[PDB]
RNA sequence: AGCUUUGCGCAGUGGCAGUAUCGUAGCCAAUGAGGUCUAUCCGAGGCGCGAUUUGCUAAUUGAAAACUUCCCAAUAGCCGUGACGACUAGUCGGCACUGGCAAUUUUUGACAGUCUCGAGACUG
């Protein structure tokens, strides 16, 4: 119930929270993490997959190409955002 | 767009004769297209450099009934070492990628 | 069988609609229903069969 | 000529489908299968055996879940510094950068919001 008052950045922070959308001598930060060439964060059984593909020296087939294509077009449309239809038909 | 279809495409049927031996039935596919009755073409896909075929192969038959008769008959067929399953071509082109993605939208 | 027979017309309503209008998460107002919903959309593992611990 | 019936097949909508749908090559069957009601009455298959075509699409597993050579590298701003040439220790034109470029006149933004009839006013 909190509106994005001007010059203010306190109302979006809270809107997001309401929201759910939140030796030498050292400590080196030692951090590893999977990632692709679209720099999309991958999944442990993706990034398997791709360490496999690469070892064995042969990738995906076309049909499978394809289909990893069409579901990352897909995934980016659903991410990326009929009532009116119905409340006319109605 | 790999320029090799322009040699057995003559509005004939393309069947794909696949689960073959790997080191085998090299031009046993067309002595099998020889016994079917349009003996056209005989075509088996093979890697440049491998020494080896890819799998399946396109046997091309004029005769679309002979090729449909030859397909029952030879479905499962113990051809070489591996009994060859044969199924319909595809053949999805440039010109077939844009008709369906115009059917697609419509 | 009533049970599977709605988590069936649930699941078809839910195919019936496009991937771009299939929702991502479910809210069961009832608790013996989230459990064949989850058998029943075993084809969409990308959707969420949750409580409610409110009723509507 | 209009209209209508039975049967049949094609096409189509809707519906059903494991007490459902068939084969049966086995046997019996209008020369009567099967009958607790209506039995000097009804009138069809019944019993055993054995089944429940094709295309498309999606998803999972897997390195690869099958359509015709693939891969790798490359092409298609300023201030100063060191030399080069010119003009009288200074200036200019081109070359690469061994350092810097968020503190008032240019590039790390004094911008943003509101109201009225191209223009004006108010606030932070």
């Amino acid at each position: 119930e909190e509106p994005i008052v001007n010059r203010g950045l306190a109302a979006a922070l809270l809107l997001c929270q309401n929201k759910g959308l939140l030796k030498d001598g050292y400590k080196p930060d030692v951090k590893i993490e999977y990632v692709d060439e679209t720099g999309r964060k991958l999944t442990p059984k993706e990034a398997f997959r791709q360490l496999s593909h690469r070892f064995h020296g042969k990738g995906s087939g076309k049909m499978k190409t394809e289909r990893r294509m069409k579901k990352l077009d897909e995934e980016a449309l659903l991410k990326k955002m009929l009532g009116t239809v119905a409340l006319l038909q109605e | 767009e790999d320029p090799s279809l322009l040699e057995w495409d003559a509005d004939d049927f393309r069947i794909f004769c696949g689960d073959l031996g790997n080191e085998v039935n090299d031009d046993i596919l067309a002595r099998a297209f020889s016994r079917f009755p349009s003996f056209l073409k005989a075509k088996v896909i093979r890697d440049k450099r491998t020494g080896k075929t890819k799998g399946y192969g396109f046997v091309s038959f004029k005769d679309p009934s002979d090729y449909v008769r030859a397909m029952r008959e030879m479905n499962g067929k113990y051809v070489g070492s591996r009994p060859i399953k044969l199924r319909k071509s595809m053949w999805k082109d440039r010109n077939l990628d844009v008709v369906r993605k115009k059917q697609k939208e419509k | 069988l009533a049970k599977w027979k709605t988590a069936e017309e649930v699941a078809a309503l839910i195919r019936s609609l496009p991937v771009e209008e299939q929702p991502k998460q479910i809210i069961v107002t009832r608790k013996g229903m989230l459990d064949p919903l989850e058998v029943h959309l075993l084809d969409f593992p990308n959707i969420v069969i949750k409580g409610s611990e409110l009723q509507l």
